């Protein structure tokens, strides 16, 4: 066993090691493996992607027009943030401009994915870590109603429901037949809620397993369908026809009121289901307000997203700032550039990837990825991992830094961004939302901090799809219809070699796709996703990544039941399959 | 009453299939897993994780041996020993196998279950293999499409549920009810087609129209599905209608026929 | 001014003259006048139809293939039932037989009607007669929610709730464009709603106008469209496909799960909302249980619907049983022959019709329809009437009677032919539903009696709905998926001569449609509708129909202001466009 | 801010097309009615009967003069000095004339009003007249169909208040964005009427497999509409994805072109 020191953490593989593997309610395929000192707290994190698929190497050779659809399917959770960072990849190589429809449509788009992927996390993937679902049989409806009531002015609220919830509940779990909540922790000491905070939290499980479908139905209009919608390079093809012969074959009246409904029920299920359940979470857990800060007091990073001004991704155009902070200095927000060599840098020193040189970390643009399993000893086999080596190579995500620093991405770190940056709306949610707690600004930046901030983001991107949906009706009143931009669409007219980054925020935070293209074809095409440098592996300093940090010193009360593990990382909402593409 | 049990395991995947099914529009997810299966496992879902997760695995596919519906999503690499995805610390595939002994009958979700798709795309990296190429002894229901129609999803359960038997297939393992016709013979838009009426770039008059978009590549003709009937997120709309070309997401090796915007 | 006596009432048309036209929350064109005397006491009461288009003449001569289409336009409200009717009378005329299949759908079809067109009629028509809209602006919200959930398991109950729907209808009023609450008759005294009922009344016409638009869905699955879907002579056109290549052209598997989600929907909102909201109205106005009786404790009709045995119209058949009561013995439930031409008879010495001998009724296989506007000596003139003369001829409604009988037709009336002949469900739902109200059985035949049967038969549909969805996949289990005829589709294989009757209960009542064939066309087609029935003018004898007789004996509090004739002419739920044809 | 003025008016007429603009999705007909205009007159809907109505009627017609529009569904007969449709003791086409002097504009519902429907057809026994053959001096927008489709109603109002102008109309009066192409140009069977691929008789394999139509009397052909792309009850079906031929019943005359079920 050993001991080093890095970021203000011990390390230490001194202790029983514990392992999660599966790690559930995530995206894809992810393990984690800690060490307990005899105190039971956390004194070694070990993050590991346990899948890799290869789209780097698939993409070579493509047509670039063709490159969304393939990045698309890097992850079906984050379904379109990669087509999207695909086509601003590839017009920022060829140097195309989308007309300001095309622009505001990709702005819907993301907003109503980021809408629709929070809700889901919340409920579905983070929810049961902080919800007893089995407590709930023991909750009065009356009382559950009366919570409710206390908390929203959201309708369905009545004591009859609670118990027809309840009744539901009992009736599904009396055979024995618990699905999917079979074998659960239900009655770990973490579990804090009351047992009527407990039925109005499943109840509004399952409204959002039904509400979330319709969310969808935007990208369905503009895209096709969801999951997978489809893009254009040059803007979108849903070509849109108000006033003419054939409306009928294109984005007309009765399609943009289709959009409309669904943006105002989103907002309302948003603000007053979601919101409330997000603050009640707080009011009953506030302990988590400071548990699993890891990095988010010493380094963050956002790319920004949203161009308000069509093809102008500069800091005046983006409504969702940019900018990193490192060593804990929040007073001097940097600017990033994703051409800097000096700045994105991946390392697989630690990873399962062959450079020429695994002590140097590559910027995108001299990116490579030569897949080479290798695990070294891990008390087993190359088939059989008992415990990873986390001194040599441990996982199929590579390791991102930005300036050589490790950081954190997400709604915690854009929060952060925006708010130190001066941005108005942020500071006074924040302020107004950490007031409403009794908790100082500091308790944001926590696993409870990381939920508080992703259900906030939702109400921020609800509220910014009827702005954008707004801005098409207007320019749609101006009879500005364009939705495409078809200049530069044949490959005869783009320069013989170029290259572009096409960037954005995703729901779990800082996406880049970099793209050199010749002679018509993809010749180098590199992802780094938001995973990656959260459930990134350690570099050649040993620094560790936003996943370890935020495990490392917590403690457990039943170490064979991983519920601390599970809240931190499910805080972060990893994709595996978005980490390692 | 008894549910009838489902294991849902994940190989190399995106998720896009979970994804699909839990926007089924009727019967809803919610009542899906409800009331008419018990959905036993599943990683995306469960609450159980770890070894507690490895538990429920276990007992069910023992409790319920012969008498489970395996859903598979996602595909089994067979490079690196089959260690480009990892479950427990050992090769996916060896789970895969496990669950498919034990099933009474398997379904196929999607592209990767049924084919391969994208990880398969030219140049197969990992070796992804479709399900019925590595389980050779057990009904497979190929549920093709990336991911396939939330609705279609869920009608093939109720069908299996309620009417106690696998749907009826074509030579490949399709449902016949939703894979026996092409997108193309049910294209609301096949009259432009026989008009020579085409869209010829993007936003063009034609495309303002709904012209036929066979010139912007649609892989429509050769492509079965039933997204020009059925459409998608509760007959919203389906690719074809929101003016992109199909791409041709069904079918086997789509990714690798050539650019989506050419013939 | 004479009196004359009739059916225990002394018609006289002395004293004061009121007029009310138009007749507003209802299906078409009415004017209703009425005679009161010094105590504000009705002594006179005259119905009046206000439109004709002539169908019956309009079929001559056409296709019977095409008829059902021509007649379903009789009525978009009841909108379906005459196609039914049609189909019907077509397939009794030439010997078609439908599978079973198509019966089941039909079936369904009819129940789907009877729950969309009941729950628009309570809410859209009726409600404001009961529910003072502007009095809920003075509700206490948490007071509102404190009633519903005392009534109601139903989850949308929240103060918020019902904050919100205070504050959308104060909005509304407060730019001074009240809509259809302009120059209403709120505060009139006969509204006894406290607020909080007001408010809660309102909250659930604003849900019902939402939610009708999802029960028709099950007529679009079915037949393409509603309002007015599509039928065939010999079954119906939506073939079925389960598990064969092309489903996705035919009612497969996902249309069916499509049906059964609106069918649990239904069930659901009429269970929740309709009931307990017919039952308050109940608590609050009971002394209406006494008000409107007219023909209800004499003289009830049904022919009997939902044939559940295929081409089996019999009483071992029929669902909805078929009968009359005459004298008030409802000890003697009387069979119903359609054939019989001494049963139904029309009558038009009152009406704007020739007849050879008026003085006589004529069974509709002899029916005639020769329009004679012809309204006598009114005050005023032709082209302006002041005052009918109900001396003479005084409607576009013919006069029916069943063995010279005047009959009241529709919910209550179904429900007590049921209810005598000792069906168990309806026994058990009326006598629940008046000990809820501690009222009498006698105070179903009244006004409120005939809201509370309306609202009761809705839940009684919509169970049959289920049961007839599980019927068909019962049948599509077993491999029978048959759902046309078509070995008498060709005219040369009818008879040359053939006549037939089709008859079912539409939503307001009895239905019957008279057709004769002769070398492959229409020769006749007559129709006898239930508001032909129940608004039926006077017959050579002086005897009065169902709406007269309701509004005999009413007590107005202020004259000025019919609300009082509003609530009972809305009882009955009148479809003029159907009555006329 | 105010809400447009409307007066929607009732002539001879089955209410199909009152009952076709409640069922609209989006937007709702609630919001439609609390929130997008006013609807000021409505004899189905308003709380108002009698003396009160006729207040109601004329206070709004005076006060707004110039500044409403007027719908009309349902059309005047001409027949018995009009006294086939009686309102308020006289003939109906007086009230709709007087409507129509205040209106800024007309919509003429339905086939009802836009052609004159049902009671038109032969031997038409009441001589009903479409409201342009009465109203000869105001714009008159025709929405026919019988009824229209739900959310093309409400299109069409969202249309006229969000971008404060009447849409622009083909050469009969219809709007070009639904009514400018058939019924048979968006078709998702034309692919079986390309290839010959017919019905032939009710239920027999073809109309299993959803093959076309046009043997069956399918009018597509000939009429202008959107249920072929936009389709019925929130994207639910149409005629003829529920396997009847179109009837023409978005076309003047359709009734008296013949049987449904012939060429
Ligand atoms: O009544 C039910 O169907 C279910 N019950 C049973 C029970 O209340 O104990 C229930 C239980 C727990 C919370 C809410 C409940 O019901 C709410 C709807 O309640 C009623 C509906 C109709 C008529 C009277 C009521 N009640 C109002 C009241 O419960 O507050 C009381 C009653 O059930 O008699
Ligand atoms: O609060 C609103 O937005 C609307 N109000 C205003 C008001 O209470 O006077 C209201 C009025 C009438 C009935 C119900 C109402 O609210 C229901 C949701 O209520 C809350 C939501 C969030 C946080 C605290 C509450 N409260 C709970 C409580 O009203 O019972 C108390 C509060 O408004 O401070
Ligand atoms: S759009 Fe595609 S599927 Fe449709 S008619 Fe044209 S080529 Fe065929
Ligand atoms: S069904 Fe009718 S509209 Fe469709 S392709 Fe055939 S003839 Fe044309
Ligand atoms: N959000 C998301 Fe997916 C990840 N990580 C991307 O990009
Ligand atoms: N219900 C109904 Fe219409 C009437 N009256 C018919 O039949
Ligand atoms: Fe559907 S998991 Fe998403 S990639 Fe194409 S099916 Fe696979
Ligand atoms: Fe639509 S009121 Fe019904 S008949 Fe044909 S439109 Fe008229
Ligand atoms: S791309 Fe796929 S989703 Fe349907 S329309 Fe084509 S098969
Ligand atoms: S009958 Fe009418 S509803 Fe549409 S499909 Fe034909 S125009
Ligand atoms: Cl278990
Ligand atoms: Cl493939
Ligand atoms: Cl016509
Ligand atoms: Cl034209
Ligand atoms: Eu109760
Ligand atoms: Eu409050
Ligand atoms: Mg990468
Ligand atoms: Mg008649
Ligand atoms: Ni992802
Ligand atoms: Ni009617």
């Amino acid at each position: 066993s050993t001991q080093y020191e890095t970021q203000g953490y011990t390390i230490n593989n001194a202790g029983r090691r514990l392992v999660v593997d599966p790690i559930t309610r995530i995206e894809g395929h992810m393990r984690c493996e800690v060490n307990i000192n005899d105190q039971n707290v956390i004194t070694n994190a070990v993050s590991c992607g346990t899948m890799f698929r290869g789209l780097e190497i698939i993409l070579q050779g493509r047509d670039p027009r063709d490159a969304w659809a393939f990045v698309e399917r890097i992850c079906g959770v984050c379904t379109g943030v990669h087509a999207l960072a695909s086509v601003y990849a590839i017009e920022d190589a060829i140097g195309i401009k989308v007309p300001d429809n095309a622009n505001i449509i990709r702005n819907i788009m993301l907003a109503t994915l980021w809408c629709h992927d929070h809700l889901v996390h919340f409920y579905q993937l983070a929810g049961m870590d902080w919800i007893d679902v089995l407590d709930a049989l023991k909750a009065d409806p009356r009382k559950t109603s009366e919570l409710a009531q206390s908390l929203s002015s959201w309708p369905k609220s009545s004591p009859g429901y609670f118990f027809d919830v309840q009744n539901r509940l009992k009736k599904f779990v009396e055979g024995g037949q618990l699905g999917i909540f079979r074998n659960g922790y239900w009655g770990h000491p973490q579990y804090k809620l009351p047992p009527e905070a407990n039925l109005m939290g499943f109840a509004h499980y399952l409204e959002a397993l039904d509400f979330q479908r319709e969310i969808v139905k935007i990208h369905a209009v503009f895209g096709g369908k969801n999951p997978h919608p489809n893009w254009i390079v040059g803007g979108m093809p849903c070509a849109i026809n108000i006033d003419e012969s054939g409306a009928v074959g294109a984005v007309n009246m009765e399609r943009l009121n289709l959009v409309q409904s669904i943006i105002t029920r989103t907002a309302d299920f948003i603000n007053n289901v979601m919101i409330p359940d997000a603050l009640a979470i707080g009011q009953f857990n506030k302990p988590w307000s400071e548990i699993g800060t890891g990095l988010s007091d010493k380094c963050v990073l956002s790319y920004g997203a949203f161009p308000d001004i069509a093809n102008d991704f500069g800091e005046k155009s983006l409504l969702m700032p940019g900018g990193a902070v490192i060593n804990g200095d929040f007073n001097n927000v940097l600017p990033v550039d994703l051409v800097d060599p000096q700045q994105v840098q991946e390392f697989v020193d630690h990873a399962w990837y062959r450079y020429p040189n695994d002590q140097v970390g590559r910027h995108p643009f001299d990116g490579i990825t030569d897949p080479w399993y290798n695990p070294g000893d891990v008390k087993g086999s190359d088939t059989n991992i008992q415990q990873l080596n986390e001194q040599e190579r441990y996982s199929w995500i590579k390791a991102p830094r930005w300036r050589g620093n490790a950081m954190e991405v997400g709604p915690l770190a854009r929060t952060l961004i925006a708010y130190h940056k001066g941005d108005a709306a942020t500071v006074e949610s924040v302020d107004r939302m950490m007031s409403a707690l009794n908790l100082p600004l500091s308790g944001i930046q926590s696993t409870l901090g990381r939920i508080l901030c992703r259900a906030h983001e939702a109400q921020w991107a609800a509220g910014k799809l009827q702005y954008f949906f707004d801005k098409l009706m207007t320019n749609l009143k101006n009879g500005n219809l364009a939705t495409a931009s078809t200049e530069k669409w044949e490959p005869a007219t783009w320069p013989t070699e170029c290259r572009g980054v096409g960037f954005t925020e995703a729901p779990r935070g800082a996406l880049g796709h970099w793209a050199a293209i010749r002679d018509g074809k993809i010749d180098l095409y590199q992802c780094v996703v938001p995973t990656t440098w959260n459930a990134s592996p350690r570099d050649p300093k040993g620094q560790i990544g936003a996943y370890e940090a935020a495990l490392m010193n917590t403690k457990m009360a039943i170490p064979e039941q991983p519920l601390e593990i599970l809240r931190t990382l499910h805080s972060f909402d990893p994709c595996l399959a978005c980490s390692t593409h | 009453k008894p549910r009838i049990p489902v294991v849902w395991i994940h190989g190399l995947e995106c998720t896009c299939c979970t994804e699909s099914f839990i926007r089924s529009a009727h019967p809803l997810a919610k009542d899906v897993i409800l009331s008419l299966i018990s959905l036993d496992y599943d990683d995306t879902l469960m609450a159980a994780a770890g070894t507690q997760a490895e538990e429920v695995f276990e007992d069910i596919i023992t409790q319920y041996n012969g008498k489970y519906i395996l859903a598979v999503e996602g595909n089994p690499p067979l490079g690196e020993q089959g260690m480009f995805c990892i479950s427990s610390g050992r090769p996916f595939i060896e789970k895969l196998k496990r669950a498919a002994a034990g099933a009474s009958a398997i379904i196929a979700w999607g592209t990767c279950a049924s084919w391969g798709c994208v990880q398969a795309a030219r140049p197969n990296p990992t070796q992804a293999t479709p399900i019925d190429k590595v389980i050779t002894d057990k009904p497979i229901i190929k549920v093709p499409g990336c991911p396939p129609i939330p609705d279609v999803m869920s009608a093939i359960i109720t069908y299996m549920v309620t009417f106690d038997r696998l749907p009826d297939v074509d030579r490949m393992g399709r449902p016949l009810m939703f894979y026996g016709q092409r997108i193309h013979d049910k294209c609301y838009r096949r009259a432009h087609f026989d008009a020579g009426e085409f869209v010829q770039s993007w936003d063009d008059d034609a495309a303002r129209k709904g012209y036929c978009l066979y010139k912007m590549g649609c892989k429509g003709p050769t492509t079965y599905n039933a997204c020009s009937s059925t459409r998608w997120n509760d007959g919203v709309s389906f690719p074809i209608q929101s003016g992109h070309g199909c791409l041709g997401c069904a079918e086997n090796g789509f990714w690798d026929r050539g650019s989506f915007y050419s013939r």
